[PDB]
C-alpha cells in the first residue's frame, strides 16, 4: 500500500546507498542474501519465499561502480538489471549527461521504476541521491526528475544532494555543474536537503576524533539520517511523522524547500564512557552550530522551521522541556511569523551501529532538519565561483559543442540570483 | 563486507 | 566495455611504447607467452581496455607498431615481452623517412598510410564501442613526427568526437640530436593545436634531471627512461581500468583540464621517485607526497613551474589512502602556492582516487597539469626556427618534396599566436 | 566464514560441528548443512595459553574480559615503536578499576626459537608458543602477511604487522583496530578499543 | 571413501562423503598453465565467496578435477582452490574424465550433477556466464 | 543427456 | 598510582 521507492544517480550516489543499505539490512536483520533466517514491506518486496527484494534503481553512465557492486558480496541482495549502467560517463559535462548519452539509459529508468511503483497502491514519494558537482550525478538525475514530474504529479520528491564544499573541491566544473542545474531541480523536487563535503568532514573531526576517516565513513554517518527520518515508516512510535506531512510542516512556501541536517550523538568508544545522553544535551549538541552538515553558520542565520525526529526510549514528558530551554535560549532565533517552529517526534526503535564501524550503539538520538535563511551563504559562495568562471566564457567551449548553447547559462544565473532575493523577503 | 545481525531481543 | 586503441610511431616511439606494455603486462599479471597468473579478480575484470582475447586463452595488445625504419620493430620483437603483438598488426618500411618530416608526410607517407588505417578500424570496429587513442611518438624525429602525424589526421576525419591523446616527446634546449628540430616540431604542432584533444609533453633531458636529482643515478638507461614515463603512462588510465573512491576518465580529465579548446598542452610529473638513499628513511604519506608534484625538479617535462602560474592542475592517486588529505592538501598548496596560482579560476586542483595502487608500492600519483610554464620550450623552437629562415638553409629538400615556402610562415603565424593567447591570459 | 572461510580454524570448525550434528541425526529433524549460530566451535585448545613464569591456563579462563589478538614481531621497528605504548595502554586501563576489564594474547613472527624469548621477556600478557600449530593457522585466518609467503584464497592482506584486533566469543572478528590498515594511524588506535562489547563468553 | 579431499594446512582432512546433502555439487574441470582457466579459476572462486557465504545455510559446493601432467603441479593449485578436491592418485578423477566426455581448447567446464551421480547441468567458458548456475537446482535429499 | 528426475509430490 | 579505597565509615 504506502511504500517507498529510492533512485540513486551518481557514483557518489550508488556509495552512499551502499552504507545505506548495509544498515538497514542490518536494521531489519534480513541477510545479504535476502533471507530472514510486516515492517519489512516499507523497503521490501516478499518476491516468492522468504526473499525480502530492496526497491532501485542504480544509474550511473560511469560503469566503474556498478559493475564492481555486482561483483561485490551484495550481488544477490539486488536485482540485477535496475544495476543498468551506460558504456561510458558524462565526464563531469551537465551537457553530457542531459542530452546525448542521457536519452538510451533515461528510456531504461523510466519503464523500470513504471514496474516497480505498481507493486503497491497508493505510494508516498521518492529517496533520490545525486551528487551535484559531477556530469552523469547532475545530469541525469536532473533528466530523471523531469520525467517524474510530469509522470507522476502527486508524489513528494524527496532528493538529498551532494553540494560541493566551499574549500574542498575535487573537481573544477562545480561551479558551473551546480549553477546550471539548480534552475532546473528547484521547479521540480518538492523536498531538498543540503550536504556539503566539508561540514560533515568536520563533523568527524571533532566528534568521532579520528582525523582521517574514508568516503565509506561519512556514508555510514549519512547512512544514519537516512534511517531515523523514515524510520517513522518503519517502525511505529509514539508520535509518528511520516514524508507526506513534510508540504504540511516543513516547508513555509513551496520555492524555498531546501533545508539542513543534523544527527546527534555521532561519538564512539571514548564519548560514550563519560557521558550520560540525555534529551537536553542532546537537541543542545543538534543545534550545535559546528554539527550542521552544510558549513550553515545560524549566528547570522534566521530559523523559520524545524522538525526534530528522537528515538529510543524517549518520553515527551521531557521532550516539551527540551524544546522549552530552546526557545528561550537567546543564541537560537526564531522568525515573527511563526509563533512556533518545532514539531517533534518520537520511535520506540534504538538505533543500530554496524559493526566494525566507528559509531558505538546509543540509546538515544535524533535527526534535524531546518530551514533556515543562512541557506544564502550556502548560495552565495556557488554565486562568487560561477561569475568568475563566465567573466572570460571559461569552459563552456564543449558545452556549446554538446547542447549547452548561449543563453542557459545567463537565465540560470538569474533565477540562482532569484533563490538568493528569494531568501531576504522571507526574512524580513 | 558479510556482517552479522543485531541480537532480537526478546519481548522487550 | 570502453577501450583504448594504442598507435605507436617513431623509433622512440616504439621503444617507449613497448616498456609500456612492458609495464602494463606485467601489472596486469600477464606473462610474455600471453598466459595469466596471478589469481585476483582486479586485473581481470577489465583487461579489455587495452588486450583483446584470442580464443586461445591468450591476450594480444590492441597495439599498432608503425614505423618506416624496419630495426625499430625487429628490437620489439627480439626484447622481452616481444611475442605479444600480432604480426598482422605491424606495419614495415624500407625506404625510411630519414630524419625527414617532409618526406616521412608525403612521398612515404602516402603507401602506408592507407595500410595503417587498414589496421586500425579492423581493430577499431571489432569492438562493442571503442574510447580513444593513445599515441605514442616523438617531434623530433622524421617519421616519428611526419608519418605519425599524417595518421592523426586520417583518425579524426573518420571518428571526430572520440577523444584522443598523444604522449609525445620534445625536441631538446641544451643537448639537441637529429638537427633538424624545429623544422620538425612545428611543422607537427600545428596538426597537434587544431587536430588533437590532449597533448602531453616529454624533454628527454628533463627525464635526465629525474634520474640525476630525484634518483641519484650515475648511468641509466633507455629501459630505466621510458620506465618512468610509462609509470605517468599507467597513471593517466590506470583509474580506467580499476575501480576506485572517486574514479576517473580520459575524458573527465579533458572536460576539465583544458580550458579553451586550442590550448590543451599538459605537464606530466609521477610521484614517489626513490633511490637507495631516499627509500629507507622516507615516509610515504600524502602530505610527503603533496611536494613531489609541485618540484620542478620532479617534473618530466623542462618548463620551470615557477616562471608560470598553473592554470588547472589534476592529480591521480593510487593506494589504500583517505581522500580528504588529498583535497586539504590539494588545499594548503594553493593558499601557501598562491601567487603560483592563476586568480581568476577558484579552487583550480582536481582530485582523483583509484584503489589500485602501483604493483609493489603502497601510494603513488600522477600529476597532469595546464600551465603556463610550457612556453619556454615553445619560444626556444620559436627562435631556433627563425634562424634557419632568414638565410634559407636545410629546407630546399623540403621543397624538393612539395613542402614549398607557403605553409612554413604560417606556421608561424599560428605558433606566436599560440604563445601570444598563452601570455595575454596571465 | 567470518572473517573469511578459506581459513584452517574454520575448516576444522564446520567439519566437527557436521559431524556433531550428523552423528546426533544418526542417533536419532535436522536441516543440513547446519547454521552458523549452530556451529559452535573450543577456539583455543588446552596447552596453548600461558603468563608470566609459563604456565599453561585454559581458554575458560578468558570469560568476562575483552581479549585482544596481537600479531608482531621483533625486527620490525613499527612494533618496537608500539610496543612500550602497548604497554601503558595495558596498564592504565587495567588498574584503573575493579575488574580485569583487558587482557592481550600474542602471536609472533619470530624467525626461530630464541627470537621469541627476547620478546617474551618483555611482554606480561598471555601469549601462544611458535612451536604448535596454533599460530600459523590464527595467521592466516585473521589475514595478516607481513609479505606474501603462503598463498591466499583471493583475498588481498586487509592488514599488515603490527595488528591488533578484538575478537568475541566464537573466534569471531569484533573491529580492527587500524594502527595497520587501509587507515595506518599510528600509536593512537588503542584507545579505540571497547571493552563493553568485545565479550568472550 | 577416502577419495575426497577437504583442504586443511598441515594435514589434508579427508572429509565424509555425505557433506554435500542440500547443496548444489559443481565438478570444476581444470589443467595447470592452461591460458583459458587461468581466469576462470579466480571468478569461479569470486562465485563461491559470495553466494555461499552470505547467508548461514551453505548453498553451493565445488569438487575439484585435475587434468594436470604433474604431481607437484596439482598440489600447488589445490592449495590454491579454496574448494575441495580429489586426490592425484584416486580412481576417481580419470573415471569422471571418461565419463564427462571432457578430453585432454574446451577446458575450462562446469558441470552441476545430481544425487544420482548423472550429468544435471552443463556450460562451458569459451569465448556474466557462470552466474546462470542457480544454487537452488540441485537441492540434494 | 540423462539429467537427473525431479523429486515426487510431497504428498500433503 | 591507582590509590587503594578507604574503609566505607563503618557506622550504625
Ligand atoms: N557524500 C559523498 N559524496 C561524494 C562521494 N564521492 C564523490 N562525492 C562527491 O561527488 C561530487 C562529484 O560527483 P562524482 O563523484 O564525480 O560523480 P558524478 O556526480 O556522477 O560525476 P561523474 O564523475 O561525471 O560520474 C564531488 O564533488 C564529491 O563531493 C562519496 O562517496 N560520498
Ligand atoms: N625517451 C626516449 N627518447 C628517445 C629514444 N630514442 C630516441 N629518443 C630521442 O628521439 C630523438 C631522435 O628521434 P628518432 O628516434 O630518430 O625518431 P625517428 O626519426 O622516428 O626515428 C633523439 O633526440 C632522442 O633524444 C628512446 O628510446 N627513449
Ligand atoms: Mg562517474
Amino acid at each position: 500500500m504506502r511504500e517507498v521507492i529510492s533512485i540513486h544517480v551518481g557514483q557518489a550516489g550508488i556509495q552512499i546507498g551502499n552504507a545505506c543499505w548495509e544498515l538497514f539490512c542490518l536494521e531489519h536483520g534480513i541477510q545479504p542474501d535476502g533471507q530472514m533466517p510486516d515492517a519489512f514491506n516499507t523497503f521490501f518486496s516478499e518476491t516468492g519465499a522468504g526473499k525480502h527484494v530492496p526497491r532501485c534503481v542504480f544509474l550511473d553512465l560511469e560503469p566503474t561502480v556498478v559493475d564492481e557492486v555486482r561483483t561485490g558480496t551484495y550481488r544477490h541482495l539486488f536485482h540485477p538489471e535496475q544495476l543498468i549502467s551506460g558504456k561510458e560517463d558524462a565526464a563531469n559535462n551537465f551537457a553530457r549527461g542531459h542530452y546525448t548519452i542521457g536519452k538510451e539509459i533515461v528510456d531504461l529508468s523510466l519503464d523500470r521504476i513504471r514496474k516497480l511503483a505498481d507493486n503497491c497502491t497508493g505510494l508516498q514519494g521518492f529517496l533520490m541521491f545525486n551528487a551535484v558537482g559531477g556530469g552523469t550525478g547532475s545530469g541525469l538525475g536532473c533528466l530523471l526528475l523531469e520525467r517524474l514530474s510530469v509522470d507522476y504529479g502527486k508524489k513528494s520528491k524527496l532528493n538529498f544532494c551532494s553540494w560541493p564544499s566551499p574549500q574542498v573541491s575535487t573537481a573544477v566544473v562545480e561551479p558551473y555543474n551546480s549553477v546550471l542545474s539548480t534552475h532546473s531541480l528547484l521547479e521540480h523536487t518538492d523536498v531538498a536537503v543540503m550536504l556539503d563535503n566539508e561540514a560533515i568532514y568536520d563533523i568527524c573531526r571533532r566528534n568521532l576524533d579520528i582525523e582521517r576517516p574514508t568516503y565509506t565513513n561519512l556514508n555510514r554517518l549519512i547512512a544514519q539520517v537516512i534511517s531515523s527520518l523514515t524510520a517513522s515508516l518503519r517502525f511505529d512510535g509514539a508520535l509518528n511523522v511520516d514524508v507526506t506531512e513534510f508540504q504540511t510542516n516543513l516547508v513555509p512556501y513551496p520555492r524555498i524547500h531546501f533545508m539542513l541536517s543534523s544527527y546527534a550523538p555521532i561519538i564512539s568508544a571514548e564519548k560514550a564512557y563519560h557521558e550520560q545522553l540525555s534529551v537536553a544535551e542532546i537537541t543542545n549538541s543538534a543545534f550545535e552550530p559546528a554539527s550542521m552538515m552544510a558549513k550553515c553558520d545560524p549566528r547570522h542565520g534566521k530559523y523559520m522551521a524545524c522538525c526534530l525526529m528522537y528515538r529510543g526510549d524517549v518520553v515527551p514528558k521531557d521532550v516539551n522541556a527540551a524544546v522549552a530551554t530552546i526557545k528561550t535560549k537567546r543564541t537560537i532565533q526564531f522568525v515573527d511569523w511563526c509563533p512556533t517552529g518545532f514539531k517533534c517526534g518520537i520511535n520506540y526503535q534504538p538505533p543500530t551501529v554496524v559493526p566494525g564501524g566507528d559509531l558505538a550503539k546509543v540509546m538515544r538520538a535524533v535527526c534535524m532538519i531546518s530551514n533556515s535563511t543562512a541557506i544564502a551563504e550556502v548560495f552565495s559562495r556557488m554565486d562568487h565561483k560561477f561569475d568568475l568562471m563566465y567573466a572570460k566564457r571559461a569552459f563552456v567551449h564543449w558545452y556549446v559543442g554538446e547542447g549547452m548553447e548561449e543563453g542557459e547559462f545567463s537565465e540560470a544565473r538569474e533565477d540562482l540570483a532569484a533563490l538568493e532575493k528569494d531568501y531576504e523577503e522571507v526574512g524580513i | 563486507v558479510a556482517k552479522p545481525l543485531p541480537p532480537p531481543v526478546q519481548t522487550v | 566495455m570502453r577501450e583504448i586503441v594504442h598507435v605507436q610511431g617513431g623509433q622512440c616511439g616504439n621503444q617507449i611504447g613497448a616498456k609500456f606494455w612492458e609495464v602494463i603486462s606485467d601489472e596486469h599479471g600477464i606473462d610474455p607467452t600471453g598466459t595469466y597468473c596471478g589469481d585476483s579478480d582486479l586485473q581481470l575484470e577489465r583487461i579489455n581496455v587495452f588486450y583483446n582475447e584470442a580464443t586461445g586463452g591468450r591476450f594480444v595488445p590492441r597495439a599498432i607498431l608503425m614505423d618506416l625504419e624496419p630495426g625499430t620493430m625487429d628490437s620489439v620483437r627480439a626484447g622481452p615481452f616481444g611475442q605479444l603483438f600480432r604480426p598482422d598488426n605491424f606495419v614495415f618500411g624500407q625506404t625510411g623517412a630519414g630524419n625527414n618530416w617532409a618526406k616521412g608526410h608525403y612521398t612515404e607517407g602516402a603507401e602506408l598510410i592507407d595500410s595503417v588505417l587498414d589496421v586500425v578500424r579492423k581493430e577499431a570496429e571489432g569492438c562493442d564501442c571503442l574510447q580513444g587513442f593513445q599515441i605514442t611518438h616523438s617531434l623530433g624525429g622524421g617519421t616519428g613526427s611526419g608519418m605519425g602525424t599524417l595518421l592523426i589526421s586520417k583518425v579524426r576525419e573518420e571518428y571526430p568526437d572520440r577523444i584522443m591523446e598523444t604522449f609525445s616527446v620534445f625536441p631538446s634546449p641544451k643537448v639537441s640530436d637529429t638537427v633538424v628540430e624545429p623544422y620538425n616540431a612545428t611543422l607537427s604542432v600545428h596538426q597537434l593545436v587544431e587536430n588533437a584533444d590532449e597533448v602531453q609533453v616529454i624533454d628527454n633531458e628533463a627525464l635526465y634531471d629525474i634520474c640525476f636529482r630525484t634518483l641519484k643515478l650515475t648511468t641509466p638507461t633507455y629501459g630505466d627512461l621510458n620506465h618512468l614515463v610509462s609509470a605517468a603512462m599507467s597513471g593517466v588510465t590506470c583509474c580506467l581500468r580499476f575501480p576506485g573512491q572517486l574514479n576517473s576518465d580520459l575524458r573527465k580529465l579533458a572536460v576539465n583540464l583544458i580550458p579553451f579548446p586550442r590550448l590543451h598542452f599538459f605537464l606530466i610529473g609521477f610521484a614517489p621517485l626513490t633511490s637507495r638513499g631516499s627509500q629507507q628513511y622516507r615516509a610515504l604519506s600524502v602530505p610527503e607526497l603533496t611536494q613531489q608534484m609541485f618540484d620542478a625538479k620532479n617534473m618530466m617535462c623542462a618548463s620551470d613551474p615557477r616562471h608560470g602560474r598553473y592554470l588547472t592542475a589534476s592529480a591521480m592517486f593510487r593506494g589504500r589512502m583517505s581522500t580528504k588529505e588529498v583535497d586539504e592538501q590539494m588545499l594548503n598548496v594553493q593558499n601557501k602556492n598562491s601567487s603560483y596560482f592563476v586568480e581568476w579560476i577558484p579552487n583550480n586542483m582536481k582530485s582523483s582516487v583509484c584503489d589500485i595502487p602501483p604493483k609493489g608500492l603502497k601510494m603513488s600519483v600522477t600529476f597532469v597539469g595546464n600551465s603556463t610554464a610550457i612556453q619556454e620550450m615553445f619560444k626556444r623552437v620559436s627562435d631556433q626556427f627563425t634562424a634557419m629562415f632568414r638565410r634559407k638553409a636545410f629546407l630546399h629538400w623540403y621543397t624538393g618534396e612539395g613542402m614549398d615556402e607557403m605553409e612554413f610562415t604560417e606556421a608561424e603565424s599560428n605558433m606566436n599566436d599560440l604563445v601570444s593567447e598563452y601570455q595575454q591570459y596571465q | 566464514s567470518q572473517p573469511v572461510f578459506a581459513s584452517p580454524l574454520n575448516v576444522e570448525k564446520r567439519r566437527l560441528n557436521e559431524e556433531r550434528a550428523l552423528m546426533q541425526a544418526q542417533k536419532a529433524n535436522i536441516q543440513l548443512p547446519p547454521n552458523y549460530g549452530d556451529m559452535d566451535l573450543i577456539l583455543f585448545p588446552e596447552g596453548s595459553l600461558k603468563n608470566s613464569n609459563n604456565t599453561v591456563i585454559p581458554q575458560s579462563h578468558l570469560k568476562g574480559k575483552s581479549v585482544a589478538l596481537y600479531f608482531a614481531d621483533g625486527a620490525d621497528p613499527k612494533c618496537a615503536s608500539l610496543l612500550p605504548f602497548l604497554l601503558n595502554y595495558y596498564r592504565t586501563m587495567n588498574e584503573g578499576g575493579a575488574n580485569q576489564k583487558i587482557e592481550i594474547i600474542f602471536v609472533s613472527l619470530d624467525r626461530d626459537r630464541e627470537a621469541f624469548e627476547s620478546h617474551r621477556a618483555h611482554m606480561p600478557w598471555l601469549s601462544i608458543d611458535l612451536e604448535n600449530p596454533l599460530t600459523e593457522i590464527l595467521k592466516r585466518h585473521f589475514r595478516v602477511m607481513k609479505e606474501y609467503e603462503v598463498p591466499t584464497y583471493g583475498y588481498g592482506s586487509r592488514t599488515g604487522v603490527p595488528s591488533v584486533i578484538v575478537i568475541g566469543s566464537d573466534g569471531r572478528e569484533a573491529q580492527f583496530l587500524p594502527i595497520c590498515s587501509g587507515l595506518e594511524e599510528g600509536d593512537r588506535a588503542l584507545l579505540r578499543w571497547d571493552w563493553r562489547n568485545t565479550k568472550f563468553a | 571413501p577416502d577419495v575426497v579431499k577437504r583442504t586443511q594446512q598441515g594435514n589434508y582432512v579427508p572429509v565424509r562423503p555425505d557433506h554435500f546433502a542440500g547443496v548444489s555439487v559443481a565438478l570444476f574441470f581444470a589443467k595447470a598453465g592452461h591460458s583459458k582457466c587461468a581466469q576462470i579459476v579466480p571468478v569461479v572462486r569470486q562465485f563461491y565467496k559470495t553466494t555461499n557465504f552470505s547467508g548461514e545455510k551453505a548453498v553451493i559446493e565445488i569438487i575439484y578435477v585435475s587434468l594436470d601432467k604433474d604431481e607437484q603441479d596439482f598440489e600447488r593449485v589445490r592449495a590454491l582452490m579454496p574448494w575441495c578436491s580429489v586426490e592425484y592418485k584416486s580412481c576417481l578423477r580419470k573415471k569422471l574424465i571418461e565419463r564427462y566426455r571432457v578430453p585432454n581448447t574446451a577446458i575450462p567446464l562446469l558441470i552441476v550433477i545430481g544425487p544420482n551421480g548423472e550429468e544435471a547441468g552443463r556450460m562451458n567458458f569459451q569465448q556474466f556466464v557462470l552466474q546462470r548456475w542457480d544454487y537452488r537446482f540441485n537441492k540434494w535429499p
